[PDB]
RNA sequence: UGCGAAAGCAGUUGAAGACAAGUCUUGUCGUUCGUUAAAAUGGCCUCG
């Protein structure tokens, strides 16, 4: 977080989804808007062992949702689509090594 | 009677070898129609090894 | 034996005070004690009376040399424990506590007692050795 | 409301739910508005097997009301938690606790349920898959549970240290949701 | 005081339940059809048909053969056609059964690998067969009953097809042994005919192979529910072929799946002996298309092989069975909260044991093997082994006991028994008439003469054929749908007077010497037991509703029946198990003994009685002095050896471990 | 004698502190 | 000593009858075999005592129908009786030693 | 130990100190004595159960194949 | 429950009210007065 010491936090807990994930090496951070409350918070996305994508709360680290694709997950990216004033949706784009998106 | 049991086992043979050419016994076609279709042994055994698997902890 | 068993059975039915006399009779033997309990004590009322009589006597004098009164209670407990605890009489429970307390002393007494038997078996052999 | 036995308020503080003997009936009401006004007997939620079994099965030890008001969790002395959909009174049984559950609290979004009891272990129930995360070997049994944050950043927990029968020894713990480590004891 | 011989040296073991199938598609709005039935597959090849009305009573039983089983059961219910049943025997054959006779109507070779799965389409005109070679075979049945034709072959693949499900008449969904679900297109007039549009892979066990045991389609929300070996349940979007939700719920294999009519509830079961409830009733869940695991319940002591569901305006049934060999019934709407019934393992609708008062002989016939015991303490005087693969349907022993007749659907054989050295010498009497004769039922008139009812219901007398005329039965729509109801179910011969009862409730008195038939009764309920009493000159008939009827043999009904039929004791009415056996009391002719699977009762017919949930509500029509004891159970058979002697015959596997916590 | 009695009373204190396949019967009706 | 601890662990956990509920002679004989030997040891004798009391109280009926369990238990009566003697002479030695001083 | 003390009892009395030089004997003995009270309780219960229970086709085989063959 | 040492020594449990079940008889109490006075198949993280 952001000089005598460094405020560093260590994320370790997948909440029952430890099998799907073998490492945090590939990850990205995106913004998620909770439409029901209109609140916005950060989310950490991870790459799973078998087409799995794990989504974590940026601060609380809580396992929010997970996405699955067929084949080996190779890469993913995030696109945002505005809806209205103050309203936007986050889209996860994931691809297989073959090319299915 | 173990002696006769072997004799019955010898009796129930549909296959014998004469000369250079094997020979096989024919059952009557009408009889085969009457008999039910029966089971395969492997399909049940494939289940059985699955039913007795360690993961099941049938114990 | 058969006569005394019938007499004891009659006294149990008659609520006679001579039940204690029947129980302490010397004609009784251990297999007969088992036989009488199994076959003649069929009512909870008779079982309670025999236990009450035996318990009161043993409570009064736990140091009686007559092994018979204790001899009865052994199999009465062993063979009819399920029926005995089934008895819900308050007085029966009180007598059990009184018997339990009267017995309770003796077990405290024995460890001291055995060592003092040792001191005597000790003192003998020197006296015998000194004699020799 | 009369003969109120048990009462609770939503995390936002705008919905109340309470149980009364008018055996028992649970009713929920919106506070500043008339939007929510529902009531139903406890027997409807209670199972027939629960009715056959002892009163511990029928005895409620905790209750939580979701912020929006669709889900109401009821705990039981047996350790059973039942989440009820108020729209259709459909029941869902979540039971890991072996003893009476002492604290229940819904998450802000409602996707998660915080539970605590005699086990001295905090249970985070993940409702979409019903998974469970655990915080064991706490200092004392759990009296209360709450999620405190705009984003649920911290959890406030209440310990009893019931070992001391002479006095009730309350200890207040604030835990970081990020790593679930003691932020303030 | 009256002697009882409580015997358990006779042992019968039901075959494990393998497949379950309801006869009708659930319709909550409509009332329960009169013809609703449940078919049960057994590991010994027997198919059991049961009626959910009047609690549960077994209408008819199809007898299996040696080394035979039923791995899949499938019904076809076309409007205006007779109900059709299809079974798979673990081989490359699909068997259609003649319900009228209980014999194989048609045997069809799939021309492919060993069959693993069977399923029928929405229009009910096609069958899909899953094969060991990974080929899926499409079979047309619309031609007619007994008519089976090869339609089309879906692409051969290398993984075993363990299960099949349909999407209307357009697609075939199949679970495979490679841990991979396959969707094939069945749309005719489509270039993608038979094409494999999408194929999904489940999560695979690291150190074990993964098998997709069960797959079910969900029309309301249009997904596929799949259970595999790993114990996980996955929900998949059909149109995109993508995983929606996963539930790592079962600790062992998920073998079977089922859903409610509205697709609001998905039920799973398997080795772990638990039935898991998945819910989407809540409107927000429906809007969000998210399922919720409501609850689970442990009801079986062993594996749950088969699960099936039925609903109607008056019916709401969840029926389960498996290795435990017993049926468990629950309400779909109230699975978590509703009561349950565990059906008895053996309900002796058909008597497989007999007792001879003379010579004190007890004869039991299981799996083409007949064992004879003598009671004086019991000695197995004789045991008989039969060659034919077909199991013994019935055995009849002469009053003297010298002549024993063994009956099978294929053949009937007569064996004479001679007592030598406290043992019975067996000699097979040769009778060509009986050998080529099918024997559904067989009773002795005397030591010599016999009455035999054929599988075609041709009644004749054999002296050791004098055919007996039978009244014609008017055809009914229920009879057309279910053929066997009009067939003879109970025959009884008593002092030259023969009584036959059909499943439709028609009872007729037959005079064997006159060989003429006279109608006796036409009851509205299935007849479970019949008895003839010569001393009172009346016939006792018991319906499926456990009502006792006494008819004078020519008032049509006896005065006792007129006064006591609706005035039976509370015990008789409260019974959920129907009466199956009646036998007289030697000491007093008027007294009669009645026993069921778990109860025995005696009623004096000279004394009038003081006047003072899990079954169909039965709004619709079925078609179109006192001693009671339950201490003995389960009861195989009950009867008298002598005037004061009673014979009671009673019944005397590793499983998934689920510890019971104790404190 | 005391030792014997005390061990005995110990035993008494500790005492205080502490289907067939075929059956043959003849039932009433 | 490791054997004594785990038995000492279960008792203090209050799990003795719990550990002995689902057992038959086949899995009960190993329990007694050590008890046949543990009674001799001073340290384990009291621990052996507690576990034998419960199983007798919990498996009295099975003992009647199980012959082998009897012989396992008959030899226990002999050995436990021998230990009674050994302690009895010890007490005799203690008092006389006390007499010497 | 008993015979050692029995024969030399007089000699042992005429010793300046015994407990320090025989501390191990007393400690070792003391442990054994503590077994006696409990161990009696076990014999009783052990005796209780002991007294309780202590007082408490081929020949006829017929086969059709075998008869048919001979 | 009281005293006492740990051992133990003494004593204690009643009146209602409400409801559930049978069919007048029984049970229960998130209810009162008075007396020193077992059991819904449900076990405790990640951080190698």
């Amino acid at each position: 977080d952001l000089s005598q010491t460094a405020k560093i936090e260590k994320f370790s807990r997948l909440y029952g989804h430890e099998s799907t994930q073998r490492s945090f090496e590939n990850f990205k951070v995106a913004h998620l808007q909770n439409s029901q409350t209109n609140s916005v918070h950060g989310i950490v996305l991870l790459q799973g062992n078998n087409g799995w994508i794990n989504i974590l709360h940026s601060t609380s680290g809580l396992w929010l949702m997970g996405c699955k694709i067929e084949g080996v997950i190779t890469d993913f990216c995030i696109d945002y689509q505005p809806i209205s004033r103050g309203k936007f949706r986050t889209i996860l784009i994931a691809v297989n090594a073959y090319g299915e998106v | 009677k173990t002696k006769k049991r072997k004799t019955l086992k010898n009796l129930r043979k549909d296959s014998v070898k004469r000369g250079k050419f094997r020979v096989q016994l024919l059952s009557t076609t009408q009889d085969s129609k009457t008999l039910p279709p029966k089971k395969e042994s492997s399909i049940i055994r494939s289940k059985d090894r699955w039913l007795n698997r360690k993961a099941l902890n049938k114990g | 034996q058969v006569e005394i068993a019938n007499i004891l059975s009659s006294h149990l039915e008659a609520n006679s005070t001579e039940i204690l006399d029947d129980l302490m009779s010397g004609s009784w033997t251990e297999p007969e004690i088992k036989k009488f309990i199994l076959t003649k004590i069929n009512t909870v009322d008779h079982l309670s009376k025999i236990f009450l009589t035996i318990s009161k006597s043993i409570t009064q004098n736990p140091w009686n040399e007559e092994n018979l009164l204790p001899l009865w209670l052994k199999w009465l407990l062993t063979l009819k424990s399920g029926e005995l605890n089934s008895i819900k009489d308050k007085h029966t429970k009180k007598n059990c506590k009184h018997l339990k307390s009267a017995l309770r002393s003796s077990e405290e007494i024995l460890p001291v007692l055995l060592g003092i038997q040792g001191r005597l078996e000790m003192l003998r052999r020197q006296a015998k050795l000194r004699e020799d | 409301w009369h003969n109120v036995i048990l009462s609770n308020i939503s995390s936002n503080g705008k919905l109340l739910a309470h149980m009364c003997k008018d055996h028992k009936s649970i009713s929920v009401v919106s506070l500043f508005d008339d939007s929510v006004n529902l009531s139903f007997p406890l027997g409807s939620i209670l199972s027939s097997q629960t009715q056959s079994l002892s009163y511990n099965t029928r005895y409620v030890s905790s209750m939580a009301i979701d912020n929006m008001g669709q889900q109401l969790a009821v705990g039981f002395a047996s350790g059973v938690i039942s989440i009820v959909s108020l729209a259709d009174l459909q029941i869902r049984l979540l039971k890991w606790h072996i003893d009476s559950v002492l604290s229940l609290s819904f998450s802000h979004d409602g996707s998660y349920l915080l539970s605590g009891g005699w086990e001295k272990v905090m249970s985070l129930w993940q409702l979409e898959t019903n998974s469970q995360q655990f915080l064991p070997r706490l200092n004392g049994i759990i009296i209360d549970c709450q999620v405190l944050g705009p984003q649920g950043n911290y959890y406030s927990l209440i310990l009893q240290m019931t070992e001391n029968n002479s006095n009730s020894d309350y200890q207040f713990l604030l835990l970081n949701a990020s790593d679930l480590t003691s932020k303030l004891s | 005081r009256m002697i009882v011989h409580r015997c358990r040296f006779v042992d019968f073991t039901p075959a494990t339940i393998t497949s379950l199938a309801f006869s009708h598609k659930s319709n909550i709005n409509k009332l329960t059809p009169s013809d609703l039935r449940l078919a049960i597959g057994r590991s010994n090849g027997n198919i059991e048909i049961w009626n959910p009305r009047n609690n549960w009573f077994q209408e008819m039983v199809i007898e299996g053969g040696k080394d035979r089983s039923i791995e899949g059961l499938c019904w076809s219910n076309v409007n205006g056609e007779s109900l059709r049943l299809f079974s798979i025997g673990g081989s490359t054959v699909v068997t259609e059964w003649d319900l009228a006779t209980g014999l194989p109507l048609r045997n069809y070779d799939c021309n492919s690998g060993v069959i693993w799965s069977i399923s029928i389409n929405d229009s009910q005109d096609k069958l899909s067969v899953g094969c060991d070679n990974g080929t899926v075979v499409l079979i047309d049945i619309s031609g007619g009953p007994g008519v089976l034709e090869h339609d089309t072959i879906l692409m051969r693949q290398e993984a075993r097809v363990l299960t099949l499900a349909w999407k209307k008449d357009d697609f075939v969904i199949g679970g495979c042994s490679d841990g991979r679900i396959r969707i094939w297109s069945a749309q005719k007039n489509d270039e993608n005919m038979g094409r494999l549009l999408h194929t999904m892979k489940v999560d695979k066990a690291k150190k074990e192979s993964t098998l997709v045991w069960s797959v079910i389609y969900l029309p309301r929300t249009d997904q596929i529910a799949s259970g595999d070996s790993t114990g996980s349940i996955k929900f998949w979007d059909f149109q995109f072929a993508t995983l929606n939700q996963s539930f790592k719920a079962h600790d062992a294999d998920v073998l079977c799946l089922t859903t409610d009519t509205d697709n609001n509830y998905v039920f799973s079961a398997g080795v772990d002996r638990k039935i898991f409830q998945f819910s989407q009733n809540t409107n927000k869940s429906q809007k969000n298309n998210r399922w919720v695991n409501s609850s689970n319940r442990l009801l079986h002591g062993n594996d749950i092989r088969a699960i099936c569901a039925y609903q109607s305006k008056g019916a709401d049934f969840l029926v389960s069975g498996g290795v435990e060999k017993t049926l468990v019934i629950n309400s779909l709407t109230s699975f978590s909260n509703g009561n349950y019934r565990k059906m008895p393992t053996v309900e002796p609708y058909s008597k497989n044991v007999l007792v001879n008062k003379e010579q004190r002989l007890v004869v039991s016939w299981s799996e083409s093997t007949v064992k004879i015991w003598t009671m004086g303490n019991y000695k197995l005087v004789c045991k008989l082994t039969l060659k034919d693969d077909q199991n013994i349907s019935t055995c009849s022993l002469s009053p003297d006991g010298q002549v024993l007749v063994v009956g099978r659907p294929s053949t009937t054989k007569v064996f004479h028994l001679q007592p030598v050295g406290n043992k019975l010498k067996v000699t097979k009497l040769d009778n060509d008439l009986l050998l080529r004769t099918s024997t559904k039922l067989v009773k002795f008139i005397d030591n010599s003469k016999i009455v035999i009812c054929s599988c075609e219901d041709d009644v004749f007398i054999v002296d050791l054929p004098q055919e007996v005329e039978l009244l014609e039965v008017t055809s009914t729509k229920s009879s057309i749908k279910v053929p066997y109801i009009n067939r003879i179910n109970h025959l009884e011969v008593d002092q030259n007077i023969a009584v036959i009862s059909r499943g439709c409730g028609v009872v007729d008195i037959l005079d064997l010497k006159a060989r003429i038939s006279k109608p006796l009764a036409r009851l509205n309920n299935f007849i479970t037991a019949v008895h003839i009493n010569t001393s009172r000159k009346s016939v006792v008939v018991i319906t499926a509703d456990n009502k006792i009827y006494e008819f004078n043999m020519n008032s049509v009904l006896t005065q006792w029946s007129k006064n006591n039929t609706d005035n039976l004791p509370k015990e008789w009415k409260t019974l959920k198990e129907n009466c199956v056996g009646i036998f007289s009391d030697i000491e007093n002719s008027s007294r009669l003994w009645f026993w069921g699977a778990t109860w025995i009762s005696r009623i004096d017919f000279d004394v009038d009685f003081p006047i003072n949930g899990l079954t169909i509500t039965d709004e619709s029509n079925f078609m179109n002095h006192f001693f009671f004891t339950d201490k003995y159970k389960p009861l195989l058979f009950v009867d008298l050896i002598s005037s004061n002697e009673l014979a009671i015959i009673e019944r005397n596997q590793k499983a998934f471990i689920q510890p019971k916590l104790v404190f | 004698k005391q030792v014997e009695i005390a061990e005995r009373n110990t035993e008494l204190w500790n005492l205080i502190d502490t289907l067939p396949t075929y059956t043959m019967e003849y039932l009433d009706i | 000593e490791l054997t004594l601890t785990v038995l000492q662990e279960l008792r203090k956990r209050g799990k003795v009858r719990v550990a002995l509920y689902g057992r038959d002679e086949s899995t009960l004989e190993p329990l007694l075999n050590w008890c046949l030997k543990g009674i001799e040891d001073v340290r384990s004798a009291s621990i052996v005592a507690d576990w034998v009391a419960v199983v007798l109280e919990l498996y009295g009926n099975t003992l009647e129908s199980s012959p082998v369990l009897q012989e396992l238990m008959i030899d226990l009566k002999t050995k436990v009786r021998h230990e009674i003697h050994k302690s009895k002479e010890a007490q005799r030695i203690e008092g006389m030693l006390q007499l010497l001083t | 130990v008993k015979w050692c003390l029995i024969i030399h009892g007089g000699y042992l009395v005429s010793i300046p100190n015994l407990m320090s030089t025989l501390s191990s004997l007393h400690s070792t003995l003391k442990r054994r004595s503590d077994l006696l009270p409990r161990l009696l309780a076990l014999d009783a219960r052990l005796d209780c159960t002991i007294n309780k229970f202590k007082t408490l086709e081929d020949d006829v085989e017929y086969n059709e194949e075998l008869d048919d063959a001979g």
